[PDB]
C-alpha cells in the first residue's frame, strides 16, 4: 500500500529498514521503548489500549 | 524469474488449505487473483504511540 | 496447359479411382485446353528414400496437388512431413486428409499444408459444447503428449474465456509411463469428477488399469475420451459407459479424396480467371528461385467455400480446416460400440439411445463433490487468535466468559515458533 | 571425431581458413582421432543437401554436421530437421535461413538452430523500453502465426514487471484491412510506442494504414522484431527512417568465429561423453539399402551439452535446443535508408552506444515538425531534487523525472559521462502540468556551465 | 466548444490526399455540407472508412 504511494516513498524508505516478521515483535518494542509509532487499525490497537 | 506470493496466500493458491478465515486485507492486488467475501469489519489506520 | 496431380499410395481399390477422379475433374470444367495428368506413387517404408523419391518426381512433375492418402498404415510414426516440407520450398499447397494431429497445424513450420480432417482441439470444442450442454464449470484435463497437448491446453483455455471459467488441474507427463498414480489420487481429492483423457494407446490403457482396479468407474465419475483412446488396446481395456467421439466418414476414403480433388479442381478453375501464373521450376539439380505466387494461390485455396460433396459443405477455417463437421458420439454400452449422439458444429443432438453411464442413473453425473471438511488456515492475530498449549495431552481449559458463556475453542495444529 | 562443416552459399570465402580451423584450435584434445572435412556450395536445393548429408555419413561416419546458409529459406533447416528426425545426428545451423527460428522441435529430432527465440527477442525489446521507461505503449498483432504465445509472453511479462508498466491492451488484427473495422481499431491508441508482429507483406500495409491515418509520427514509436524485418539490403520504401528493430546478425563476430565455437561445443561435448563413455562413435549406417528395425543409441550428445563454456562466453542451450545468451544486435533504419548499428545485447543485461536516444525526426519527408524542448535548470531544494537511480530496480520512482549530467573526469578533461539521474521537486510538478496542458514533448538536463547566470565581459 | 480543423475537399474521393483529410478525425459528431448527389459519395466513403 506504501510501494504503490510513491509520495510516501521516503517514510517506505524509513520504514524499509525496520520491517518485524510478527506484530507481537513491534508491541513488545514499543513497550519497552524499541519503536516509536505503528500503524494498524484501530479497533485491534484500542483492544490493546 | 517471476514475482510470487507467499504465507497464507502461498499455502492458498498452492491448495495445501482450503479457506482462509483470518482479518484479511481486502485490497485490490489480491482480488485480482482470487475472490474475497463481503467484510464483516469496517476499519481504518491509525498510529500506536506512547 | 498441362497439370501433373500427385498422389501417394492409392490403394488397390482407389489407383483407378483416382485417374476416375482426375477424368471427372476434365468433364463438366469447360472447353478451355487445359489438361490433367495423373502421378501416383507406392512407399517402401523407409521415408528418407521415399521422400527423396516423391519430391523428385513432383519437381519432375510440377505438380499443383499433393495429397496424403494413409489409413491403413500400421507405422505409428504416421509422418507425411518431408513431402510437406518440400513443398514448402516453393509453398506449393499440400492436402493432408488422414493425420489428425494439431501439430501437422503449425502455420508457422507448415507454410502450405491444409487439411479436411480437423484435429483433436475440436474434440475439446465438441467437450465445451457438451459442458453447455450439462452446465459444468471444474474440469479435470489429463494430457500426455505434450505436443498436440500445449495446442489442446490453450484451445480449451480459448474456450473457456466465454463463462471466464478455468480448468481444475492440468496434467502433462512423459507418455508411456505406467506409474501415474500419484496424479490419479491428487485429482481423486479434487471435488469434480469430469475426466478428460488425451494420450495414447498404450497409456489409455493404462489408465484404464489404474481406473477399474482403483474404483474409478463407479457412481458420481464422468467419463469423457475422444477417438485414440476407442481404439487398440485402449478399445480391448475401455470399461463401459464411456463416451467417446467419431469422426463421421473420417477414415471413409474413396469419397474423401473425391470431394477433396473436386474442391482442388474448382479452386484451380477459379484460379486461373486471374492473371500472373507462375510454374514451379526444376529445382532438383540447382533452382532454388522460389515459386513467386504461392501465398496467393494457397490464400485463393483459404476462402474456397464449397457445398457440393458427400460429406456436405467443405470449408477451410483460420487453421485450414473442416469447417462444421458431421461427428458421432458413441457410447460403450457392455462392451458393444453404441452411437448415443450427433453433433453438427453448433448444436448437439441425442439419439433415441439412453446415454447409459459407468456408475449408477442415467442422469448426469452431479459430480461435483464438495469439501465438507474445510482445510481452514490463519495467521496468529492476537484478538482473535489466542494459541494455547495442550494441558495434559490434547486437551484445552474449558473457561468461561464475564457472562457465562464457554469459549468455544477448537483443536488447531499451528505454528510451533517463527524462526526458520 | 568425424565432423564436416558443409556451406551452401553465393558468398566469397575461401575453404583452406576452414581447413585451419582445426590445428592451432582445440589446445586441449581430449579426443584423439578428430577428422574435420570443409565442403563450400553453391546452390541451397534438397536433393543436394540430401545427397551430400548421405555422402558424408557414407563419409567414415560423420557424426559433427555444421552448416550455415546466405540465402533466406528458413524451411531449408526444417528440411535439416527432417534430416535430424532420421540421421540421429546433432547437426548445427549457423547463419540464414539454417538459422531462422523455428516453433518447437521434435524427440526425434537433435538440430540446433544459433538464434534467439521470439521469447528472447521480446525480452530484448522489453528490456530496451526498460531502459527507457516509455510506459505508454501498444501491441499490435496479426493472425500471423506464432502470435498468442507472443501475446501471452508479454503479459506475463508486464505480470512479472519491475516498473508495474500502464499498457495499453492488445489489439489485434483480424482479416485483411476493410479500413472501416481495422480503422476503428486503430485509432483507440493515441500511445507512443507501438510493437508491431506480423510478416514483411503485412509490415507494408499496417504501416502504409499508419501513414495514411498520420500515425507515424514523431513521438509514434515502433519496435519491430527481427522476423518481420528481412534483408538488410533489400528494404522497401514504406518504412519510417528509425524503425526500431533487434536481430542477431552480426558483422562483429563473423560467421567463421561463430562456427569456430561451434566447434568448440563439438569437442567439448565429445570429451565429456569421452569421460562418461567410452564408444564415443554411434551413428547409422547408411541412406540407401535401409533395413527396418533402427538400432537406436541411448549414448548422443543431444541431451548432454545442454550446458557449455567457451571463451568466457555462458553458450548454453534452453531445454528446446535454441541457446540462453545469444548475441543480438538492436539496429534502426537511418535517414539513409540502412539498418543502422545502434547497440549490442549482453548475456542478460543490455548496453547501447548512443544512451541519449536519437530521434531521427525526419522519418519521412512530409514531416513539419518542431515540437521538442531543450530545458536546463540548477539544483534549488524545493524547487529541483536531483538523486539517484535506483539501483534495484534500474528505474526511477514513477513520480519523477529522469534528465542527465554531463559528470566530467576531472578539471583537465573535457569529456564527459551523461549520468541519468532522477528528479522531482516543485518546477518538476509545474513541468508535467504544462505537459498535460500544453501537450508537448521535452528534454530535461541540468547545468555543468556552472551557476545561474551571470554576464562575465558581454559573456553569459 | 471544442473543434478540429474543418475539412475541405476537391473533388470526389481520390484515395490519394482526400482521405489524408478524411482520416484525422477520431471524435465522434461531424457536420457536413454538400449536395445530395455529394451526400451518397461522402457516406460511401465514410462507410467504408467505418
Ligand atoms: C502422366 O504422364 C506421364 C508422362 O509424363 C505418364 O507416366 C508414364 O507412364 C508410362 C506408362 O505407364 C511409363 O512407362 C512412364 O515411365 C511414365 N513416365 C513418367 C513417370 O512420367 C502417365 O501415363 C500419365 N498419367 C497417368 C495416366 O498415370
Ligand atoms: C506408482 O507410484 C506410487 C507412488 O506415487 C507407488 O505406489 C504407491 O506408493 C505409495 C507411497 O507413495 C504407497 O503408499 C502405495 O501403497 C503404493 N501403491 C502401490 C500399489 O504400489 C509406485 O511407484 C507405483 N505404484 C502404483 C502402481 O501405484
Ligand atoms: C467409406 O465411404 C463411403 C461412404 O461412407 C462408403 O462407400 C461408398 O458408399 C457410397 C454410397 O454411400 C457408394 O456410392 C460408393 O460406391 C461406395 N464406395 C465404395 C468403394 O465402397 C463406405 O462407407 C466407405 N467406402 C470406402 C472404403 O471408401
Ligand atoms: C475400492 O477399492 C478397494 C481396494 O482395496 C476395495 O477394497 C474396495 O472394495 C473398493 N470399493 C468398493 C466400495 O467396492
Ligand atoms: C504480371 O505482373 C506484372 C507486374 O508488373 C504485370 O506487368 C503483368 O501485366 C502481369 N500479368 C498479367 C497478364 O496480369
Ligand atoms: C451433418 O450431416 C448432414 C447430412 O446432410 C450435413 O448436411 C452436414 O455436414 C451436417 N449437418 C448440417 C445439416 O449442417
Ligand atoms: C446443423 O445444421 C444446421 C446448419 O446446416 C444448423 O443450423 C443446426 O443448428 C445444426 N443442427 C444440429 C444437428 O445440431
Ligand atoms: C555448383 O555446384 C555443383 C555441385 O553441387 C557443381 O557441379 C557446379 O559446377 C557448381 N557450379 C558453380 C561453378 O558454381
Ligand atoms: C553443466 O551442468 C552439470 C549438471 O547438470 C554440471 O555437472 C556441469 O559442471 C555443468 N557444466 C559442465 C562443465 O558441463
Ligand atoms: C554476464 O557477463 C558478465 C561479464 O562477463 C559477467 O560478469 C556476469 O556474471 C554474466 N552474467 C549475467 C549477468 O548474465
Ligand atoms: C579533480 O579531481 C577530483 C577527483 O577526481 C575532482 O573531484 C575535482 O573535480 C578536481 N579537483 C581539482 C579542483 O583539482
Ligand atoms: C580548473 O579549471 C578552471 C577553468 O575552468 C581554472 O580556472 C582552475 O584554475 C582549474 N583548477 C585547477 C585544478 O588548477
Amino acid at each position: 500500500y506504501f510501494r504503490r504511494q510513491v509520495e510516501l516513498s521516503t517514510m517506505y524508505r524509513h520504514m524499509e529498514k525496520h520491517n518485524y516478521e510478527s506484530a507481537a515483535e513491534a508491541i513488545q518494542a514499543v513497550r519497552d521503548n524499541k519503536l516509536h509509532a505503528f500503524i494498524w487499525d484501530s479497533a485491534v490497537l484500542e483492544f490493546e489500549a | 524469474n517471476k514475482k510470487e506470493w507467499n504465507g497464507m496466500m502461498g499455502e492458498l493458491l498452492s491448495g495445501q488449505a482450503d479457506m482462509i478465515v483470518a482479518p484479511l486485507t481486502i485490497n485490490n492486488e489480491r482480488a485480482q487473483y482470487i475472490e474475497f467475501s463481503k467484510p464483516f469489519k469496517y476499519q481504518g489506520l491509525t498510529i500506536l504511540v506512547k | 496447359k498441362i497439370v501433373n496431380i500427385g498422389a501417394v499410395l492409392s490403394t488397390r481399390k482407389h489407383e483407378q479411382m483416382f485417374r476416375e477422379a482426375v477424368n471427372q475433374a476434365n468433364k463438366r470444367h469447360g472447353s478451355w485446353k487445359i489438361q490433367l495428368n495423373a502421378t501416383s506413387v507406392t512407399h517402401k517404408p523407409n521415408a528418407i528414400q521415399m521422400a527423396l523419391s516423391v519430391c523428385e518426381d513432383l519437381i519432375s512433375s510440377q505438380v499443383y496437388a499433393i495429397l496424403v492418402s494413409h489409413p491403413p498404415t500400421p507405422n505409428d510414426h504416421f509422418t507425411p512431413t518431408p513431402v510437406s516440407y518440400t513443398a514448402g520450398f516453393y509453398r506449393i499447397p499440400v492436402l493432408g486428409l488422414t493425420t489428425r494431429m494439431s501439430i501437422y497445424s503449425d502455420k508457422s513450420i507448415h507454410l502450405s499444408f491444409l487439411r479436411t480432417v480437423p484435429p483433436y482441439s475440436h474434440q475439446s470444442s465438441v467437450w465445451f459444447e457438451m459442458m453447455r450442454v450439462y452446465n459444468w464449470n471444474h474440469i479435470i484435463l489429463l494430457v500426455s503428449d505434450d505436443h498436440e497437448g500445449r495446442a489442446a491446453q490453450k484451445r480449451l483455455e480459448t474456450l473457456l474465456e466465454e463463462r471466464e471459467s478455468k480448468a481444475e488441474k492440468v496434467l502433462q507427463f512423459d507418455p508411456g509411463t505406467k506409474n501415474v498414480t500419484a496424479l490419479l489420487m491428487e485429482a481423486r481429492e479434487l471435488e469434480a469428477r469430469v475426466i478428460i483423457l488425451s494420450a495414447s494407446e498404450d497409456d489409455a490403457a493404462t489408465v484404464y488399469r489404474a481406473a477399474a482396479m482403483l474404483n474409478m468407474t463407479g457412481s458420481g465419475y464422468v467419463w469423457l475420451v475422444g477417438e485414440r483412446e476407442i481404439s487398440g488396446n485402449a478399445l480391448r481395456y475401455a470399461p463401459d459407459g464411456i463416451i467417446g467421439l467419431q469422426l463421421i466418414n473420417g477414415k471413409n476414403e474413396s469419397a474423401h479424396i473425391s470431394d477433396a480433388v473436386g474442391v482442388v479442381a474448382q479452386a484451380v478453375h477459379e484460379l486461373l480467371e486471374k492473371e500472373n501464373i507462375t510454374d514451379p521450376p526444376r529445382g532438383c539439380v540447382g533452382n532454388t528461385n522460389i515459386w513467386k505466387t504461392g501465398p496467393l494461390f494457397k490464400r485463393v485455396l483459404m476462402s474456397s467455400k464449397y457445398a457440393d460433396g458427400v460429406t456436405g459443405r467443405v470449408e477451410f477455417n483460420e487453421d485450414g480446416d473442416r469447417k462444421f463437421a458431421n461427428y458421432s458420439i458413441m457410447n460403450l454400452q457392455n462392451r458393444k460400440l453404441v452411437q448415443v449422439g450427433i453433433y453438427n458444429g453448433t448444436h448437439v443432438i441425442p439419439n433415441d439411445r439412453k446415454i447409459i453411464w459407468p456408475g449408477g442413473e442415467t442422469e448426469k453425473p452431479r459430480g461435483y463433490q464438495m469439501s465438507t471438511r474445510l482445510k481452514i488456515v490463519t495467521i496468529h492475530q492476537e484478538p482473535f487468535v489466542y494459541v494455547k498449549p495442550t494441558m495434559s495431552d490434547g486437551t484445552c481449559k474449558e473457561e468461561f466468559t464475564v457472562n457465562g458463556d464457554p469459549v468455544k475453542k477448537v483443536i488447531c495444529t499451528g505454528p510451533n515458533d517463527t524462526s526458520p | 571425431l568425424n565432423i564436416a562443416v558443409l556451406l551452401g552459399h553465393s558468398h566469397d570465402v575461401t575453404e583452406r581458413e576452414l581447413r585451419n580451423l582445426w590445428g592451432p584450435e582445440q589446445a586441449t584434445g581430449l579426443p584423439l582421432d578428430v577428422n574435420v572435412v570443409a565442403l563450400l556450395m553453391n546452390r541451397t536445393d534438397p536433393k543436394s543437401l540430401i545427397t551430400h548429408v548421405c555422402d558424408l555419413m557414407s563419409g567414415a561416419r560423420i557424426h559433427g554436421l555444421v552448416f550455415g546458409d546466405d540465402t533466406d529459406q528458413e524451411a531449408v533447416a526444417q528440411m535439416l530437421d527432417f534430416i535430424s528426425s532420421q540421421t540421429f545426428i546433432p547437426i548445427l545451423g549457423i547463419h540464414g535461413g539454417a538459422s531462422m527460428i523455428m516453433a518447437d522441435k521434435d524427440p526425434t529430432s537433435t538440430f540446433f538452430q544459433f538464434g534467439a527465440s521470439i521469447q528472447q527477442q521480446a525480452t530484448v525489446m522489453l528490456k530496451i523500453m526498460q531502459d527507457y521507461d516509455w510506459h505508454v505503449f501498444s501491441l499490435v498483432t496479426t493472425i500471423f502465426p506464432g502470435y498468442r504465445d507472443f501475446i501471452s509472453f508479454i503479459k506475463t511479462t508486464v505480470d512479472n514487471s519491475f516498473v508495474g508498466w500502464d499498457m495499453q491492451n492488445v489489439i489485434t488484427l483480424d482479416t485483411s484491412f476493410e479500413d472501416a473495422k481495422t480503422q476503428v481499431q486503430l485509432k483507440k491508441i493515441h500511445s507512443s510506442v507501438i510493437l508491431l508482429y506480423c510478416s514483411k507483406d503485412e509490415a507494408v500495409l499496417i504501416l502504409s494504414e499508419a501513414r495514411s491515418l498520420g500515425l507515424t509520427g514523431y513521438d509514434f514509436f515502433w519496435i519491430v522484431p527481427s522476423l518481420v524485418s528481412g534483408n538488410t539490403e533489400l528494404i522497401p520504401k514504406e518504412f519510417p527512417s528509425g524503425l526500431i528493430s533487434v536481430s542477431y546478425d552480426d558483422w562483429d563476430y563473423s560467421l567463421e568465429a561463430r562456427v569456430r565455437d561451434g566447434l568448440g561445443i563439438l569437442t567439448t561435448a565429445a570429451s565429456s561423453m569421452l569421460e562418461k563413455f567410452s564408444y564415443i562413435p554411434e551413428a547409422k549406417a547408411s541412406c540407401y539399402g535401409q533395413a527396418e528395425k533402427p538400432e537406436t543409441p541411448l549414448h548422443t550428445l543431444h541431451q548432454f551439452m545442454v550446458n557449455v563454456t567457451w571463451d568466457g562466453k555462458d553458450l548454453s542451450f534452453t531445454e528446446e535446443g535454441y541457446q540462453v545468451h545469444p548475441r543480438l544486435v538492436v539496429i534502426v533504419l537511418n535517414k539513409d535508408r540502412e539498418w543502422e548499428k545502434v547497440g549490442k545485447w549482453e548475456n542478460q543485461t543490455l548496453s547501447l552506444r548512443h544512451a541519449v536516444w536519437p530521434r531521427y525526426k525526419s522519418f519521412s519527408d512530409c514531416e513539419p515538425d518542431d515540437n521538442h524542448l531543450s530545458i536546463v535548470t540548477l539544483e534549488e531544494a524545493p524547487f529541483v531534487i536531483v538523486e539517484d537511480i535506483d539501483p534495484l530496480t534500474e528505474t526511477c520512482v514513477r513520480n519523477t523525472v529522469p534528465c542527465r549530467k554531463f559528470v566530467k573526469i576531472n578539471n583537465s578533461t573535457n569529456e564527459g559521462m551523461n549520468v541519468k539521474k532522477c528528479c522531482k521537486g516543485f518546477c518538476i510538478d509545474i513541468l508535467k502540468k504544462l505537459s498535460r496542458t500544453v501537450k508537448f514533448t521535452y528534454d530535461l538536463y541540468l547545468v555543468t556551465n556552472g551557476k545561474h547566470g551571470k554576464k562575465v565581459n558581454n559573456v553569459w
